[PDB]
C-alpha cells in the first residue's frame, strides 16, 4: 500500500539518540496520525507511541521518558527520537500510517529499519571448543566479534555432512556470538583431528581451533 | 497493564481450517477494535483483518475475524489453508488510554511433514573460556518440526531470570528446524550452582539436558 | 468536500475530525 | 451540506 520512505541509521552508539523518519507523498502530513512500532529480531511487536493531528502524543510507559515524537509539516515527515539507547534497543523499527481507500482506514507500515545499538569497534572472534561428551556432538563457540559475518568451516572444508552452523546472536555488550556443531561417531574421537576454521573478514582474522575430547 | 495472549503455535494441514485466538486479560475486549497482522519472514507486518472483521482488498475471503465477549477474546479463522498462509500472526488492539497493545504472536504452520521432536545437546563452559573469565552454556536444538519452540534455563531447578539469548528457529537442509540458546555467566556464578538445565518445549512436550561444573 | 479524522477513530466512541 | 469521510 503506502510507500512511506522510512529512513534511519544502521548503527547507533549507546547513550546516543536514535532517530528515524518517515514521509508521506500524498500531501497529508497535516492530518491523520503516525504509530511507531519496533521488533527485536526474532521476537514480538512492541508499540512505541503515536502522534496525531490534534497534536496529542501517546507513549508506551516503558519508553515515554526516552521517546520524542514530532511532525515537521515542512519536510512532510514524522520523526522518532529515542534517547539513552542500550543494546536492548536493537530492533527493526516501523512507522505505521493509515491508508484510506475510502471512508474506512487501516494501517500501512514502512519497510522497516533495523537499528543495531553498539559501542563496539571492529573486533575479531575468540573461538572456544565445545568438546565431546553411539554418537557424540562437538563444536565451537565463536564469541565476541563485530560486525557480521563470520565464515566457519570444518577441517578446511573436508567435513560438511552432519554440520550445523547457527545464526549469530547480539549480546548485551554489543558484540555478536555464534556456534557451529558436528555430529560424529564416537569411535572417531582419538582418530580424526577435528578443527574449526573461522574467518572474520572485517577484522582480517583467521582462527583454526582443534576440538579434542575432555 | 492489560495483555492480549495468543497461542505460541497453531498448526494445520492443507485445506483445513485453523483458528488463532487473542484473549484480553482485563477490561472488555469488545470495547476496542481488534486488528490482525500477518508477518512473512523478513517482511513488515500487514493487515489481514481490521476493525474486528474487515478485510482489505487483496486479502482472501478465507480470512475471517470474530469477537466473543463471553471468552473476552478475538479470533482469526483461516479456512481452506494454503502453503502461502504460513506466517506469524499478531493481534493488535488498545487499552483504556488508547495505547496500542499487541498479542504475543502465533506461528502458523501448514503441515507438510510429520511432527518431529527436538534433539538437544547442552555444552558447559570451556576451560579456555573460563580462564578468560567468561562462562557460556551453549544449548543447541535441532531436527524439530513445526518450527516453533520455547527455551527455558534453570539453575538448580530454579528459573534463570537473566543472561539468556535465544535464536529464531532456522530452516535446516531437511526442512526441519534448528535453534540455539545461550546462558552467559561469570565463572564464579557458573561454579555457584550444582547443576544447570536447558529445557526445550515443543508441541506441548519438553526435552531437557543438564550439565554441572563437576 | 471532505471530513478527515484528526485522531484514531474508536469503536463505540466519538472522536475529532476536521472539514476540508 | 454533505462532506465525504476519508
Amino acid at each position: 500500500q503506502l510507500q512511506l520512505q522510512e529512513s534511519g541509521p544502521g548503527l547507533v552508539k549507546p547513550s546516543e539518540t536514535l532517530s528515524l523518519t518517515c514521509t508521506v507523498s500524498d500531501g497529508s502530513i497535516r492530518d491523520y496520525w503516525w504509530n511507531w512500532i519496533r521488533q527485536p529480531p526474532g521476537k514480538g511487536l512492541e508499540w512505541i507511541g503515536r502522534i496525531d493531528s490534534v497534536v496529542n502524543t501517546y507513549y508506551n510507559p516503558s519508553l515515554k521518558s526516552r521517546v520524542t515524537l514530532s511532525v515537521d509539516t515542512s519536510k512532510n515527515q514524522v520523526s522518532l527520537r529515542l534517547s539513552s539507547v542500550t543494546a536492548a534497543d536493537t530492533a527493526v523499527y516501523y512507522c505505521a500510517r493509515p491508508y484510506c481507500p475510502g471512508s474506512a482506514c487501516y494501517d500501512s507500515w514502512g519497510q522497516g529499519v533495523l537499528v543495531t545499538v553498539s559501542s563496539a569497534s571492529t573486533k575479531g572472534p575468540s573461538v572456544f571448543p565445545l568438546a565431546p561428551s553411539g554418537t557424540a556432538a562437538l563444536g565451537c563457540l565463536v564469541k565476541d566479534y563485530f560486525p557480521e559475518p563470520v565464515t566457519v568451516s570444518w577441517n578446511s572444508g573436508a567435513l560438511t555432512s552432519g554440520v550445523h552452523t547457527f545464526p549469530a546472536v547480539l549480546q548485551s555488550s554489543g558484540l555478536y556470538s555464534l556456534s557451529s556443531v558436528v555430529t560424529v561417531p564416537s569411535s572417531s574421537l582419538g582418530t580424526q583431528t577435528y578443527i574449526c576454521n573461522v574467518n572474520h573478514k572485517p577484522s582480517n582474522t583467521k582462527v583454526d581451533k582443534r576440538v579434542e575430547p575432555k | 497493564e492489560v495483555v492480549f495472549t495468543q497461542p505460541h503455535s497453531v498448526s494445520g494441514s492443507p485445506g483445513q481450517t485453523v483458528t488463532i485466538s487473542c484473549t484480553r486479560s482485563s477490561g472488555s475486549l469488545d470495547s476496542e477494535y481488534v486488528q490482525w497482522y500477518q508477518q512473512r519472514p523478513g517482511r513488515a507486518p500487514t493487515i489481514v483483518i481490521y476493525r474486528d472483521n474487515q478485510r482489505p482488498s487483496g486479502v482472501p475471503d478465507r480470512f475471517s475475524g470474530s469477537i466473543d465477549s463471553s471468552s473476552n477474546s478475538a479470533s482469526l479463522a483461516i479456512s481452506g489453508l494454503k502453503s502461502e498462509d504460513e506466517a506469524d500472526y499478531y493481534c493488535q488492539s488498545a487499552d483504556d488510554s488508547y495505547n496500542w497493545v499487541f498479542g504475543g504472536g502465533t506461528r502458523l504452520t501448514v503441515l507438510s511433514q510429520p511432527k518431529a521432536a527436538p534433539s538437544v545437546t547442552l555444552f558447559p563452559p570451556s576451560s579456555e573460556e573460563l580462564q578468560a573469565n567468561k562462562a557460556t552454556l551453549v544449548c543447541l536444538i535441532s531436527d524439530f518440526y513445526p518450527g516453533a519452540v520455547t527455551v527455558a534455563w534453570k539453575a538448580d531447578s530454579s528459573p534463570v531470570k537473566a543472561g539468556v539469548e535465544t535464536t529464531t528457529p532456522s530452516k535446516q537442509s531437511n526442512n526441519k528446524y534448528a535453534a540455539s540458546s545461550y546462558l552467559s555467566l561469570t565463572p564464579e556464578q557458573w561454579k555457584s550452582h550444582r547443576s544447570y538445565s536447558c529445557q526445550v518445549t515443543h508441541e506441548g512436550s519438553t526435552v531437557e539436558k543438564t550439565v554441572a561444573p563437576t | 468536500l471532505d471530513i478527515v479524522p484528526l485522531e484514531e477513530e474508536r469503536k463505540g466512541n466519538s472522536s475529532k475530525y476536521r472539514l476540508i
